Order: C-alpha cells, then structure tokens, then sequence
C-alpha cells in the first residue's frame, strides 16, 4: 500500500464498531455473530495473544423473540 | 487374525500387496476380510516387459500403467 | 584406593544452567531443580507435537474469517477449490489472505464459479458437459 | 568471615583532566558485630534510605529502637571520615546512598522448655553497612500520571505485529 | 460483465482459462473509492477550542489545570478512556520487571 | 445432582450414552465396503485340483535358502591389519 | 453464462494480460513454489530456511521449476496444479549450510524409571531468491 | 528450551547473496601437537588436506602453529565478528575434513533458535489487509443510523 | 584434600571467565593477537571480494595520515632516525577523493536512469545516505576493512573508517576498469536499501506543499482533500482514512490517528506513486550486464 | 480434503500419492544441467520395480 510503517500497522489494528439490530430476533442467533465480532474471528489477522477486538452495538434488546416455549421454561439461576 | 494378516504381507497399513486368485489364498482372505480392502488388478496395457520393469505404477483405481510419465 | 568425584561443581552446573529461569527456590536447589528440569525436559517435546497442530488450528480460522469476508463459508471454499485442480496448502492460503487481499478474492471468486457450477449439474439430467471450469486436466 | 566493605575506601583512582564532571565524593563505613538482631536492624536502615545526613540523624535521633542510637554513632563517625580524611567540605553535604544490614556470627545456646525437652537458642549478631556521597540527596520518583499511562498503552498497541504472520 | 462476487469492495476480478487449459489467468485491477462516496473534511473542529484567547489585554496564558487523583479513581477513569478492564492498569513487582528482556529481538 | 453410581461405564448401572447419526453411517460405510470384499472372493480363478502343487519349486527354494544363510553363521576372518593397525597410536612427526 | 460466449470472453481477458505482460506494465511478483515438500510464498529478494541438507555447493544459482502460483498488482495465474517451465522461471542462491541449534527430545514416564534424552542436529540450508521472470507465451 | 535460550530472526549478514556470494569464513588456526597421541588427526589432516583445502578457498588465511598441547583446537572467525572455538580432539582425518568443511559453508551469526524459517522486506505485495480492505463504500459515507444533512 | 589435577586446572578455566564478566577488557586490534601475518590478509582479502587489486595501491589505501603522524611521535619519542622510509610513506588522502568522488558520480547515474521522477533534491538525498557515516562505516566493518586499516585509537573513529573505506574504491578503480567498481558499488553500497522506503532516507516536513510544485509540473491544478473512511470519532483511538482527489479522481489515500496526520500520510503516497518510488516497484536489476 | 473426489478421478487420495507434484525434480542447476536424483525418488522407483 505504499504506507509508512506507523499508519499501516495503526490502519491494519484498527477497531470498527457495529451495529446490530434486535427487533424480534432469537438471542441465540443474536450472539452467535456478536461473538465472532468480539473476539475478532472475522479478521484474517486474528491470534488470541493479540489483543485484536470490534466493539458491537446491539439496540431494541426488548423485543427478542425465544424461539417456542423458552420464554417460561428455560430458567436462569444464581447463589 | 493376527497371524492371518501377518502371513499375507499386510503388516503395514494402507500400502497394496497383490495376491493369486487360487482358493489358498481367498481361504485365508475370507478369515480377514473384515479388515482388508479387495480391489481386482486391471491391466490396460497388458503384464509389464523386461524393458518397462521400472516404469510401471499403480494407480488408485486399480490399474497398472506400464508406461508412466514418459520422455 | 579411596577414589572420590571431584568435579561435581559441573555436575550440578549442567542441570541449574537450564534452571535459571525458573521461580521460587527450584533456581537454586538442585533437589528441586532436577524434577523441574526433567519436567520442563517433557513439556518441550510434547508442545512441539501440538505446535504442528495449533498452527494448524490457527490457519483454518485465518482461511474462514477471511473466506467469510466474501460470503463463502470455509467448507466450500476448499472442496470447490480442489475441484479446479489448485493444490495450495492451509500454510500458504492464509498468508494470501493478510497480504494478497485482491488474489484471495479471486481464489474465493474462483470457489465461487465452480461451485455455482457443480449445483447446475445436478439440477440438470446429469448429462450436462462438464463446466467451462470443472473440466480435469489429467497429465500423462 | 568475609570482609570487603573495610577496603573499599583504598581505591585511588587516576587524576582527572581539566573539563571532566567534578567526581562525588564516596565514603564507606560499616560496624561489626552488633549485639542487634538482623531483622530488626533492618527497618532501621530501610529508613534512612536516600535522605540528607542531617535529616538522617534527626529521624534517628527520637527513635525508641535500641540500633537508632548504634546507627547514630556510625553515621557520625562516617562524616568525621568524610571531612577529615577525605576532602569532603560541607560536612551536611551528604546524603545515605546505600544502607543495609546483614547477618554476624551466631552464639548456640540450650533453652529448656520441660518435660526433659530442650531447644536451641542462637544469640543473634548483625552488621551494618553505610555509604555516604556527596551532593544533594535525589529527588524521589513520582507517580505515574494519567498521560503516562496512556502513553504507554498506546504505544503498546501500536508495537503489535502480525503473529505468525507469512 | 459477469462475476461470481460483486466489484464494489476490494478489487474488480475477472476470471479465465487458457486455451490450452494448464492455466488459470484473473485480471484484478483495483477499484478507487468515487468522489460521490465521500463527506468533506471536517477542518474546524476544535476551531475555537484550539485557539481561544482569554483576553485582549493580557497574554494567553498555558495554564494546564491538573487534578492528579489517586490511583483508585485514576486507573477506572483510564479503563473508561480505552474500554478496558481495570486489572491492568496496575503495576507489577520486582520479580516480573527484571525479567523483561532490555533488547527484543526486531525484524524487518 | 445426579450422579451414575460406580463407575460410570462398568457394571449394572451404565451411563445412557446414545448411538449418533455419525456412527449409524461409519458403520454402513465399513459393511458397504465388506459387501463388496465378499463379492470378489466368490469366484476364484483356478479350482482347487488346478492348484495342487503348481508353485512347490519356489517354496522348496525358499526354504532351502533359509537354511543356506542360517548355516552360514560362523566368526568372521581375523587379519594381521586389525592387530598391527593398533601400534599407529602413537604415531608421531619424528 | 452461456459457455460460447464464456470462451469467448476468456479468449479476451487472456489477451488483455498477455499485452500486459508482453509490454512490461507488472510490477513486483510474488510466486508460491513447492519445494522440500513445503509450499513456500516466496517473492524476489528473500530468505527460506530448509530443513534438509542439499547437494549443492555454497554460492550456486539454482532453479526451481515447482511454482504453483504467480501474480503481481494486476493479474495472477493459476496452476494445474504446476505452471509450465516456459512461463515462469525463478532462480535462488544458496547461502548457508549449518546446522540447527541443539533440540531436546525427551521422554519419561512415572514411577517406572524410564528416562531418555537425546539432542537433535538438523542440518539446514538457507537459500537466497533472487528473481522471479514472467514469459510473456501464453496461449 | 526455547524460553530458556535466546532467540534471532533469519537474518543475512551484510545482504550477503544478494548482489555477489562472499565467503564469510576470514581465517583459521590449528593448534597441534607433533608428539601427543591425540593429535594424530589433526597431523593426517596437515600433511594431506591442509594444502588441497586452501586452494579451493583462496579466501581463508589457515594458520599452524604445531606446539606442546593436549587437546588440539581449530578456532574460526568469521567476518562480522564472530569467533568459534572447536575442538578437533581424537577424531579420524574424515571426520576433520567434514568439520572443517562445515566451518567454510556458515555465514558466522549465532546458532541459536530460529523464530521464522523465512525472511522478507516488503512483503505486502498489491497492500496489505486492514479492515476497511473489504467493505463496500455507502452513498455520502454515511454511518448506519446517521440522518442527512438537507 | 582430594587428590588429583584436573579438577584444580578446569577450575582455573571458570576463574578467568568471572574475571571478564566483572572487568571486561578494552576492545585491541586484530594486530596485536598472536594469529596475525598483514600480507597474507591483503591477499585473501584481493579473492574473498572477486576482485583483482595491486598489492601496492591496497597498502597505500589502508595507511591513514593519523597513523603516520602517531609514527613519528614514537620515533622522536625513541629518538630513532627513520625519515627516509616512514615520511615516504604515500597515505589515503589521495585516493579517498578519487573514490568519493566516483562513488558520488557513480550513484547518481543508478538512480537518475532508474528513478528519472527522482527530482534533484531527492537523488541527492539517495546518494548521500548511502555515503553516510552509519551506512558505509557498517559495510566497512563487516567487510574486514576495519581489521587491515593502519590507525590509532581503535575502534577507528566513523569518520576516519569511511575515509579507509572509499580508498579501496579509489584503489579498485585504478586496477580494474570503472565498468567494474561500478558492480561493486552495486553490491555493497545499493543493497543497503533494500526494505527501506523513500522520506526514511529523504526527510521532508511539508509533504502538502511539495506535492502541490510537483502537480504543477506535471500540469494538475491541484490536490482536494476528502474523508474516504472514518470508524470511530469520540474514542480515545480514532481511525481516519484522508483521500486525495484531483479533478475528482483518487490519486492517492492514507490512514492516521487523526486528519491531520492522515492528510499528510495522504500525501506522502502522492508523492511516492509520482517520483516511481513505490513498494510494488521492479526490484533492482542484480543481474551480470 | 476431499479424497472421494480425487479418487473418483482416477488421482491418488493424497496430493503426495504418485502425482506431478511430487515426481518431478524440485530444483535444477541454473545453467540447465540436471539435478541429483532424490533420495525418496530412487528409493520410490525400487519399490515400484
Ligand atoms: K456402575
Ligand atoms: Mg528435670
Ligand atoms: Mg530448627
Ligand atoms: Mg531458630
Ligand atoms: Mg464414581
Ligand atoms: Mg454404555
């Protein structure tokens, strides 16, 4: 790219923001892409040493849709 | 069937060792034949010649070409 | 004749030499060091069986986010490849993908047409001519 | 034993051209066996670490251990040494470069519990070691500041490469 | 004007095959981002916040305030600032900053 | 909460591992392939009167072979070489 | 697409690079090779590591014939799987003939007494490419 | 092990190989003995190989130096710095030939381990991936959820 | 008391090692080792280089005045006659002017028929880097050049070094024709580019405005700077792509930290693609002529 | 991978398996003069013999 060498790795490192839309979409579906984007397995560059990582925005959270019953069966616990 | 694949050359895995077809030997395939993969030899140009000993392969398909890679 | 060893001076040298690295009391005791440093002995043969292997792992994930860039998921992208005769390993396809981004697109464009291309055939009577791409060039 | 600090004022080192830095003066002194434990000792002379020779003594002066007046009276008869026998002018121009302690000879004795039982008993010894040079003392580090750290984060991130990359 | 992928992103790649059928030639040259895709520099920013003069009379004055908070609400304003945790931001003892090599190796 | 009491593969009670649809077609993958070993054993070349002794000169040779080179088995030669090469130990520049 | 417009249309593209490589419009190369039975991405002016000893005197200029892939700015060609001799040729300088450092291959099993430890000398050659040459025949 | 030892990237001294092939082996010095037993190899390899080697590398200077000695050394210095002591002790002419030779062919740098196999400059042929390589360019480059100015 | 001789000797090994470390030696010349025979190296170093020198003009280039002028300070020290032969002694000063001279020439020929974008500013910037201090006092020392030069003080100072380096130039240009110490400024002094980039060797503070003189040139009314790609405006680390586009067509494009770091960048990718500088370039031709 | 498909190809299962990448000659000398066989090559011909 003809680049000096401190732009090139600043531009190759670089952190990209996503948006993602929820308005009636499972959140299994909803993270199974948001942990792609997290963890930075979409980069071809990715190595888990580097600290290669995408911010995700995820808006309309209060209109996810649990696919059949979950919504009074799946239960979520702590002590 | 230890011994059994130990008398037929089949020590080694993957690797393919021709046989005769005279019931001696299929007695002893049919004991193993659980564990061995049979496949006919097919001939496109016939039995090698003294001339073309070291030209010969044998295919995946089960053939044997006499002239391989020539010139 | 009263023989005794007089160079054990190196005889513990050539174990700690290994073991300067080490934390806590096994850099200085040689009672400690020795099961570090036979352990540690193991630890290095057995990485380097799995250094093949996580490299490896690390390719594949290289080839699928950057096969993933171009909407073509890995599996297809490397059986249609195949298929066009192009016998590039995993090592060599993901240096392509960081520094060849326009030639990795044409290997993924290249997938692509030739897998476009077998699904023709089966939806057809199956005794369509072989694809403009999918013909085999056997030499001989 | 082993005694190595006492020589280390016998050094003579070659004269200096004209224009050369003016060389600081070093002063080294230590006292042996000291009827004060090494531990305890030691708390004493992590105190007086890098401060003037004055404020030094003040510190040690109001001390209730008993090695603050054993300390004291090295310090001293160190800046005796420093202005007499050396050529130290400005007696409160020094400050302790270096203060540690370390362990003497030990005196094994047999202390009774009971029951017929026994344990032993080490009468404890310690040394002292001083190094006096002259100037005024250095300033002591700060904190680092908010910019500092993200200085440096930023220039963490930007010394990344790909890894295993060709 | 046929393509397996669109030629909008990276490249414009056209496929091939020889006559004779032992190679496979691509053309790919690159695509330059038009002019109508682009937005206008945005210069002036901080036009007034670079540049403010306090007064007419008197010489402006560089006067960087500073607050220097202590190392509880320093390190979770940094962790903030970078999107970050606050677990790092810590220093380390003796033990691991001696152990840092002074030269590391330096390719390229 | 639930636990397989024992050793969890061994014994009365077992642990309820099912079978995968992986397994059902590695399984089908082998017969299929037995299928086909069968196949080519069912009819042989020769019958079994014209094998009676048709390669018996090669075994006998084989044999005797055998017993040629374990019969050879003795200590090998000893020369004057072996014996006097040891004095050029102390070879020296005069 | 039709398949006689197909040939057709490739018999364009092949001509529209073979000008551009007849006239001299490429710019730097890069070629992937297989050589010591590893597939190497190698451009003009490198260095690679091979793990075997090779039978050739230090400073020599040798050939390699293996090239999978060649490509520049504008154009790539691919291989089936090899490119022909005529259309690329790439030249490589030995350098280096050493051995590698001492590698430890160790193994011990527990409360059975069994230890074995045995250092490992690879012998290496480092090789130096020098050019990589495009024909401009292509059909 | 690795993390025990230091490590260096593939490196060639001065572009060595490049442009022109320059021997980077500088000198040699034998030091042997004419009347210990264990010097036998190193006086066989004197009188017969000593002369052939130096005509074949005519830039290496070889030094003898025949002196009371137990154990024979051969020390190498190479151009950039780096000398290597060897120890030529009790060995057969053969294999003093080998090592030797082996000397002649290493370029002098430090044999330690090797962290790639391969060394390049410039390596991002037609640039280099950064994320915005692949993503098609909006109208106006305007962000998702962002209202027009008119 | 353990009887014995070998632990007592090896020992006397590892003593002298603790020595070094806790007082390392000064650094001395190769001369004063026991292994040393000057003219059987100024032979060696005529075929280790494939070159044929005179063994004359080799040992006027390796003496330096300062090493004669540190002669005759021992002579009178000693007090000891030797005028006749010591005074007579042709030094480097000569030939080191002959070498620079043709090395300077010589460069600028490379790079004016490579590089004919390169305007005059920048070729002259090429050749005196590679006819600096750091770059030809590195070729020098790696190359033996150090080892045989006569002078005091060693390490022998930078500037003292690159003057005994372009005396072998000078040397090699009276024996061999100028045809071939042109190759061997070739493969010893152009090689010493390879990886680096144009403006790490030609430094420039005002990329904009010398882009702007060369468009006029060129006959291009001038550069417009526009916002390609952004990801990120409020976080602690932007990411800014300025592009540059003339008559509405894109030219060139680079990244930063911020705009006005990454318009200058812009620039500077200009600036390479015009003067034929870039990374996608022919590599240098190293092939017999 | 994709072995079923190279073997219905008639090619080997293994890329490595008797095909054009691997019985050709690797390297040659510069002027043109042939290359030292390869250890694996002549020990490959033997068993095929
Ligand atoms: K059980
Ligand atoms: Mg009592
Ligand atoms: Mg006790
Ligand atoms: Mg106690
Ligand atoms: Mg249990
Ligand atoms: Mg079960």
């Amino acid at each position: 790219s003809s680049f000096s060498k401190a732009p090139q790795q600043w531009a190759t490192f670089a952190r990209v923001w996503y948006l993602l839309d929820g308005k009636m979409q499972p959140p299994g579906k909803l993270a199974a892409m948001a942990s792609v984007k997290l963890q930075g397995l979409h980069k071809p560059v990715y190595h888990q040493l580097s600290d290669c990582g995408d911010h995700v925005v995820i808006m309309n959270t209060r209109h996810i849709a649990f696919s059949g019953n979950k919504w009074e069966q799946k239960v979520y616990s702590s002590h | 069937e230890k011994d059994i694949i130990k008398m037929l050359g089949l020590e080694k895995a993957h690797t393919p060792q021709v046989h005769k077809n005279i019931p001696s030997v299929n007695a002893k395939l049919k004991v193993v034949k659980h564990l061995i993969r049979i496949k006919p030899l097919k001939l496109p140009q016939g039995l090698p010649t003294e001339e073309d000993m070291a030209n010969t392969c044998l295919k995946s398909n089960g053939e044997l070409v006499v002239r391989w890679l020539l010139n | 004749l009263r023989s005794r060893v007089t160079d054990r001076y190196w005889r513990v040298q050539e174990v700690l030499k290994h073991a300067r690295h080490f934390r806590g009391r096994k850099n200085r005791c040689y009672r400690l060091a020795v099961r570090a440093v036979t352990r540690a002995f193991v630890k290095c043969t057995r990485a380097r069986r799995l250094k093949k292997r996580s490299l490896r792992t690390l390719w594949i994930n290289r080839i699928t986010a950057a096969s993933q860039e171009h909407g073509l998921k890995y599996p297809a992208f490397i059986i249609n490849l195949i298929k066009c005769q192009v016998e590039l390993n995993r090592k060599v396809l993901a240096d392509l993908a960081i520094y060849e981004p326009k030639t990795f697109k044409s290997l993924a464009a290249l997938a692509k047409r030739r897998r476009e291309e077998g699904f023709a055939a089966a939806l057809g009577d199956g005794k369509e001519p072989d694809g403009i791409f999918s013909r085999v060039v056997q030499h001989r | 034993i082993s005694r190595k600090w006492e020589k280390k004022n016998k050094i003579v080192y070659p004269p200096q051209l004209p224009g050369e830095p003016r060389r600081p003066a070093e002063i080294y002194h230590c006292r042996r066996q000291i009827k004060y434990s090494k531990d305890k000792m030691w708390y004493l002379a992590k105190l007086i670490r890098g401060m003037s020779i004055d404020q030094a003594l003040a510190q040690l002066e109001f001390s209730d251990k008993k090695g603050a007046q054993i300390i004291k009276e090295v310090l001293l008869e160190a800046q005796d040494m420093a202005v007499r026998d050396h050529n130290v002018e400005f007696r409160s121009n020094l400050y302790v470069a270096e203060s540690t302690s370390g362990r003497g000879q030990y005196l094994k004795r047999i202390r009774y519990h009971g029951r017929g039982r026994f344990g032993i008993m080490e009468k404890v010894f310690c040394h002292y070691f001083v190094k006096l040079v002259e100037g005024p003392p250095p300033p002591r580090e700060a904190p680092k500041t908010a910019v500092a750290h993200a200085r440096e984060y930023i220039q963490e991130l930007r010394n990344r490469t790909i890894t295993h990359a060709l | 004007t046929y393509s397996s992928l669109p030629d909008d992103y990276n490249c414009k790649v056209e496929l091939a095959l020889t006559s004779d059928g032992r190679t496979i030639v691509c053309y790919h040259p690159s695509v330059d981002i038009p002019y109508e895709h682009t937005k206008p520099i945005p210069r002036p920013d901080p036009v007034h916040n670079i540049e403010e003069t306090h007064d007419l009379v008197l010489k402006t004055r560089l006067e960087e305030k500073g607050e220097h908070l202590e190392q509880g609400p320093m390190i979770e304003q940094l962790s903030k600032m970078f999107f970050t945790t606050k677990h790092r931001w810590y220093p380390r003892g003796q033990y691991h900053r001696r152990r840092r090599k002074p030269n590391p190796p330096k390719d390229r | 909460r639930n636990r397989i009491p024992g050793r969890q593969w061994i014994g009365k009670h077992r642990r309820p591992r099912p079978v995968s649809a992986q397994a059902k077609q590695n399984m089908i993958r082998r017969l299929e392939t037995e299928a086909e070993n069968q196949y080519w054993l069912s009819r042989p070349f020769l019958t079994a009167e014209q094998e009676r002794g048709h390669a018996a000169v090669r075994r006998a040779a084989a044999f005797q072979a055998l017993k040629a080179a374990q019969a050879a088995r003795f200590p090998a030669h000893r020369r004057l070489e072996e014996q006097l090469g040891h004095l050029l130990v102390t070879r020296k520049w005069s | 697409p039709d398949p006689v417009e197909e040939t057709r249309h490739h018999a364009e593209v092949v001509g529209q690079v073979n000008e551009l490589i007849a006239a001299g419009r490429y710019g730097r190369l890069f070629a992937v090779v297989h050589f010591a039975g590893h597939q190497w991405k190698v451009t003009a002016e490198d260095l690679i590591l091979i793990e075997n000893e090779l039978d050739v005197a230090c400073g020599e200029r040798i050939r390699l014939e293996k090239v999978l892939l060649v490509g520049a700015d504008n154009f790539t060609l691919l291989g089936k799987p090899l490119l022909g001799k005529e259309l690329v040729r790439v030249e490589a300088t030995v350098i280096e003939k050493t051995e590698s450092w001492p590698k430890i291959n160790m193994k011990f099993q527990k409360r059975k007494n069994y230890q074995r430890k045995r250092i490992t000398v690879n012998p290496q050659t480092v090789l130096r490419i020098n050019s990589i040459e495009i024909a401009p025949c292509l059909c | 092990t690795a993390r025990g030892t230091a490590s260096r990237f593939l490196t060639s001294v001065l572009h060595n190989g490049l442009g022109r092939y320059v021997q980077q082996l500088q000198r040699l010095s034998f030091s042997l003995s004419r009347d210990a037993p264990s010097s036998r190899g190193a006086r066989e390899f004197v009188e017969r190989e000593v002369t052939d080697f130096a005509r074949r590398n005519p830039g290496v200077v070889i030094y003898v130096n025949p002196r009371p000695c137990c154990v024979p050394r051969v020390v190498a210095e190479y151009l950039n710095g780096a000398v290597r002591e060897e120890s030529i002790h009790c060995k057969s002419v053969e294999e003093i030939a080998a090592l030797v030779q082996k000397l002649a062919d290493q370029s002098g740098l430090d044999v330690i381990r090797i962290r790639k196999p391969f060394h390049t400059d410039s390596p991002s042929i037609q640039g280099q991936w950064h994320p915005f390589t692949n993503k098609p360019t909006t109208l106006g480059g305007l962000r998702p959820r962002e209202v027009q100015d008119p | 008391a353990k009887k014995g001789f070998r632990a007592a000797y090896r020992f006397q090994k590892e003593l002298e090692r603790w020595r070094l470390l806790r007082c390392p030696p000064p650094p001395v010349r190769r001369s004063e080792k026991p292994n040393w025979d000057y003219h059987a190296e100024i032979q060696a170093f005529g075929h280790r280089l494939q070159e044929t020198f005179s063994l004359d003009l080799l040992k006027t280039a390796f003496v330096n005045s300062c090493y004669i002028k540190s002669e005759e300070a021992k002579r009178q020290k000693l007090g000891i006659d030797k005028e006749a032969a010591l005074l007579n002694l042709k030094d480097n000063q000569e030939l080191s002017e002959q070498g620079i001279s043709f090395s300077q020439t010589c460069l600028t020929q490379f790079f004016e028929d490579a590089f004919p974008d390169l305007p005059t500013e920048g070729v002259t910037s090429l050749v005196d880097f590679l006819t600096s201090e750091e770059v030809v006092c590195h070729v020098a020392r790696n190359l033996a050049v150090e080892q045989l030069a006569l002078s005091a003080e060693f390490p022998v100072p930078p500037p003292v070094l690159r003057q005994t380096f372009f005396a072998v130039i000078g040397a090699l240009l009276q024996s061999s024709g100028p045809e071939r110490t042109a190759l061997f400024i070739r493969d010893f002094l152009i090689t010493q580019m390879t990886g680096k980039e144009l403006f790490e060797m030609w430094t420039i503070t005002n990329p904009m405005g010398l882009l702007v003189e060369e468009l006029k040139k060129r006959k291009i009314s001038a550069p417009e700077s526009r916002l390609t790609r952004q990801s990120g405006s409020t976080t602690a680390l932007p990411v800014y792509f300025v592009g540059l586009y003339c008559d509405r067509k894109l030219i060139a494009e680079g990244p930063g930290e911020t705009v006005l770091v990454a318009e200058e960048e812009a620039a500077r990718v200009a600036l390479r693609k015009l003067f034929g500088f870039t990374e996608n370039r022919r590599p240098w031709d190293y092939s017999k002529p | 991978a994709g072995s079923q498909w190279r073997l219905q190809q008639g090619f080997a299962a293994n890329p490595s398996g008797y095909g054009p990448l691997t019985e050709l000659p690797d390297w040659s000398y510069a002027d043109g003069r042939p290359a030292p066989p390869m250890k694996g090559q002549l020990r490959r011909k033997a068993q095929r013999e």
